[PDB]
């Protein structure tokens, strides 16, 4: 209902793919202490369901869980406390252009080479 | 201004419902002023499901 066609860019009703289906790694969303700290905040159950939906296909290897884990971590951080130390167990090491340093709570101030 | 709710369609709406003012219709301009029809075409193209079909409808209405 919110599609916005534009000139040449017509479109049609997008419909769910008709494709059906053990990497149970993300079960730690409700087990590991690092994630457990967030349980008082947003519940993991929707994210565990999102796991199951992905895992059903999750075309690939040890990636079926990383998106959901990262999303849960970001949601918890936005909601309040930020999950420190996660990504050290099984996450996909969120991609970075170079100088691999994916770090929770990196100040945007980010003192750079040429700064006052 | 339905086109505000769909900003992506502004370019097409402006550049499409302009043949009404183009020389192709200068023969009719004197017969009928395409002010209401241009406004209707712009309101249609940028407000309906299929932009090109509504452009057809409006331009054909003026014709």
């Amino acid at each position: 209902s919110w599609a916005l066609s534009s000139g040449e860019q017509w479109c049609e009703r997008a419909s769910p793919p008709s494709s059906s289906c053990l990497w149970e790694q993300c079960q730690l969303l409700k087990s590991t202490s690092v994630f457990a700290r967030c349980h008082p905040l947003v519940d993991p159950e929707p994210f565990v369901a999102l796991c199951e939906k992905t895992l059903c296909e999750c075309a690939g290897g040890l990636e079926c869980a990383c998106p959901a884990l990262l999303e849960y971590a970001r949601t918890c951080a936005q909601e309040g406390m930020v999950l420190y130390g996660w990504t050290d167990h099984s996450a996909c090491s969120p991609v970075c252009p170079a100088g691999m340093e994916y770090r929770q709570c990196v100040s945007p101030c980010a003192r750079t080479c040429q700064s006052l | 201004d339905p086109c505000a709710l769909n900003p992506r369609m502004t370019r097409f709406s402006e550049e499409a419902c302009a043949v009404l003012t183009s020389p192709t219709f200068e023969a009719c301009h004197r017969a009928v002023s395409p002010l209401p029809y241009l406004r209707n075409c712009r309101y249609d193209v940028c407000s309906c499901s299929d932009g090109r079909e509504c452009l057809c409808g409006a331009l054909a209405s003026y014709a």
